[PDB]
Order: structure tokens, then C-alpha cells, then sequence
């Protein structure tokens, strides 16, 4: 349930 | 440095709603909410792949993060985190949200594991530190702790001397928060630790926790591991890490203790490790 984080986070 | 000074309160003169029951003792399970920036040297530990909380941890410096060495290795469950499994957010408050214009997200360049970290047996030296490939900018959110000396380690902790813990673990023993939850905990007389349990306790481990006749609840849990227990020097005004989130069977049970890495006592291998 976590919000996906920005990509560029790998 | 400016370690342990909160942009959010030390540094504007405010308290937090409950940092004075610590300074009255100085003579997450049944926790609350954590205010904004009341612990701004809070990290998350987040697996990439599932996407999920791994563990709590803390920063020391723009470069260094501390946490339990059980976070990233465990062999009798599989557990061998290389530094490309995971990142540490920093900054955080609520628990699943992406924290946009707060939060930083550092990837690991390296893990360090203490190299006497008894995971065979019981634990003993619960500790590791994770460099972080780039500094992180410090912010009213982010902002790290000092590391104890000898002197403020052996003033503060006493039995009965509350501490601080806080994470995002689980709110029972068998949900899960919205947001960090905070506790203060009181240390534990060394012998009443060791009698409510069959481990072997270490002069690197400490346990705090109210007794069952104190009334007062709260512990530490599944997921708040790694995580930060700190003291708010009354000499100084700054907050000082003692502890890091180890073990404790279940949560928040009467006559059972939280346990934690005595950070103090294993200081000379942190700063080997810093100054590399
Ligand atoms: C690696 C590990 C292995 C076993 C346990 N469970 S345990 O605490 O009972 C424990 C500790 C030391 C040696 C053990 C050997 C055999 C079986 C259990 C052991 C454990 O708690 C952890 C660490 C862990 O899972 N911590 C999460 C946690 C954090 C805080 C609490 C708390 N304060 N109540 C409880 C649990
Ligand atoms: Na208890």
C-alpha cells in the first residue's frame, strides 16, 4: 500500500 | 557540529508535547503520532522491489546512516541485503506516502556490518552503518543526531531515565500507521531485564519498558527495528542516540522488555568505520 516513488529513484 | 538541535524546535526555542516527561525522569505498540520534525533524524529503510518498509535507521551526518545489523543480515531467514536492494528515505512523517517537496531519497554506496555481530546466537552487537553514494541536504525535516560521549552515556543512562523511540512499525503485536509514532520508554535495571528472559543479554544491549505494576504502557515492534532511541541531554539541550531498535519477544507484553544496542558502548567501531 506503499505510493510508488519516482523512477528516478531506480 | 549541529547535531541533535531541531530545526523545528530546539532551534526556535519550542518543546514538543511530551520531550519534558523525559527531562522529569532525569532526577510502535501504545505510542501517538510524532509531531513534524520532532524527530527529524528518522529514516526509513525501503526495499526496492516489493516496495516496502524494511526497517527504521537514523542520521548521523549528511553521508551516514546507523541502523541494526539484523535490518540488513540475517542468515537463519534469508536475509542478505547487497547495497543495490534498497534506499533510505529521509525527512519522512507519513508512513506509504511519497512526501513530494520533504522527503529525500539516498541510494547506499556501501553497508558496513559490524564484524562481530552475533547473529548465530543472540544478537550481540546489533549494529551497521550505510554510506550514502551522494550528501543529503538538511531541511527542517532532516537533521541529524549526535553519538553519546562517555560522560553524557554514563549520566543518562540510569534505570528509570526515560528515552525516546520511534518508527513505523507495527501498532500491535499481531495494523499498521498513518504516520511515525513516538514513545517514551523508561530504562530498565539491568537485573530485571535479564530475569524476563532466557537470552543471553550483553553489556551491548540495554531494555527499556515499563513493569506491569508502573500502569503505563508502549514498546517497540516488528518493523521498528533499526530505529533510533534517543535522550534529550539536559546539560546541552541536544538529542543524543543510545539505543537502536534490537529485539523483544512480541510487543508491548506485561513483564517482557524492549532491547537495544547500547550505541555508546560500541562508539570506537562507528568512528573506525568513519574515519575509514
Ligand atoms: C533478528 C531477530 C531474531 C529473533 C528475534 N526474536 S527474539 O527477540 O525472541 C530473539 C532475540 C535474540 C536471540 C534469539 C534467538 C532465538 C529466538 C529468538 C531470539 C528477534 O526479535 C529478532 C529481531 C527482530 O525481529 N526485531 C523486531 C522487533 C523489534 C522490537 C521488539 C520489541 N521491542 N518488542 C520486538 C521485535
Ligand atoms: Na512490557
Amino acid at each position: 500500500d506503499f505510493e510508488e516513488i519516482p523512477e528516478e529513484y531506480l | 557540529a549541529d547535531c541533535g538541535l531541531r530545526p523545528l524546535f530546539e532551534k526556535k526555542s519550542l518543546e514538543d508535547k511530551t520531550e519534558r516527561e523525559l527531562l522529569e525522569s532525569y532526577i510502535i505498540v501504545e505510542g501517538s503520532d510524532a509531531e513534524i520534525g520532532m524527530s527529524p533524524w528518522q529514516v526509513m529503510l525501503f526495499r526496492k522491489s516489493p516496495q516496502e518498509l524494511l526497517c527504521g535507521a537514523s542520521l548521523i551526518s549528511d553521508r551516514w546512516v546507523l541502523t541494526a545489523a539484523h535490518c540488513l543480515l540475517y542468515p537463519p531467514w534469508d536475509k542478505n541485503f547487497t547495497e543495490n536492494d534498497l534506499l533510505v528515505r529521509i525527512g519522512k512523517h507519513s508512513r506509504t506516502r511519497y512526501e513530494r517537496n520533504i522527503e529525500k531519497i539516498s541510494m547506499l554506496e556501501k553497508i558496513y556490518i559490524h564484524p562481530r555481530y552475533n547473529w548465530r546466537e543472540n544478537l550481540d552487537r546489533d549494529i551497521a552503518l550505510m554510506k550514502l553514494k551522494k550528501p543529503v541536504a538538511f531541511s527542517d525535516y532532516i537533521h541529524p543526531v549526535c553519538l553519546p560521549d562517555r560522560e553524557t552515556a554514563a549520566s543518562l543512562l540510569q534505570a528509570g531515565y526515560k528515552g525516546r523511540v520511534t518508527g513505523w512499525g507495527n501498532l500491535k503485536e499481531t495494523g499498521q500507521p498513518s504516520v511515525l509514532q513516538v514513545v517514551n520508554l523508561p530504562i530498565v535495571e539491568r537485573p530485571v531485564c535479564k530475569d524476563s528472559t532466557r537470552i543471553r543479554i550483553t553489556d551491548n544491549m540495554f531494555c527499556a519498558g515499563y513493569k506491569p505494576d508502573e500502569g503505563k504502557r508502549g514498546d517497540a515492534c516488528e518493523g521498528d527495528s533499526g530505529g533510533p532511541f534517543v535522550m534529550k541531554s539536559p546539560f546541552n539541550n541536544r538529542w543524543y542516540q543510545m539505543g537502536i531498535v534490537s529485539w523483544g519477544e512480541g510487543c508491548d507484553r506485561d513483564g517482557k522488555y524492549g532491547f537495544y544496542t547500547h550505541v555508546f558502548r560500541l562508539k570506537k567501531w562507528i568512528q573506525k568505520v568513519i574515519d575509514q
